[PDB]
């Protein structure tokens, strides 16, 4: 059971480490395809509906 | 007489405190292993729980 408990904290740091990275990329994603076409598709294409 | 013959049926056909003490001893060891095992895999339920 400790050698089972020392692989499941293994899999446990890897876990964290692995869900840390997929949670920065899962705000960076977010941010940025979420908000970006929502800004630049608005406001390019509303700067096309301004000014064309 | 007979007991003695009786020590002659059995010696001759055939550790007590050591035995007594030490598995006291033992046996509070077998409570704290149960104790350990109650920690840790209960701890590991908690680790792979998490």
């Amino acid at each position: 059971k400790k050698r089972q408990r020392m692989i499941e904290v293994q899999d446990e740091l890897l876990r964290l480490e692995p869900q840390l990275k997929q949670l920065q990329t899962k705000y960076d994603e977010l941010k940025e395809r979420k908000s970006s076409l929502r800004n630049a598709a608005y406001f390019l294409s509303n700067l096309k509906q301004l000014y064309q | 007489n007979f007991l003695k013959k009786r020590l002659l049926q059995q010696c001759e056909t055939l550790k007590m405190e050591d035995l007594t003490n030490v598995s006291s001893l033992l046996n509070m060891e077998r409570a704290r292993d149960k104790a350990n095992e109650e920690g840790l895999a209960l701890l590991q339920e908690e680790i792979d729980k998490m």
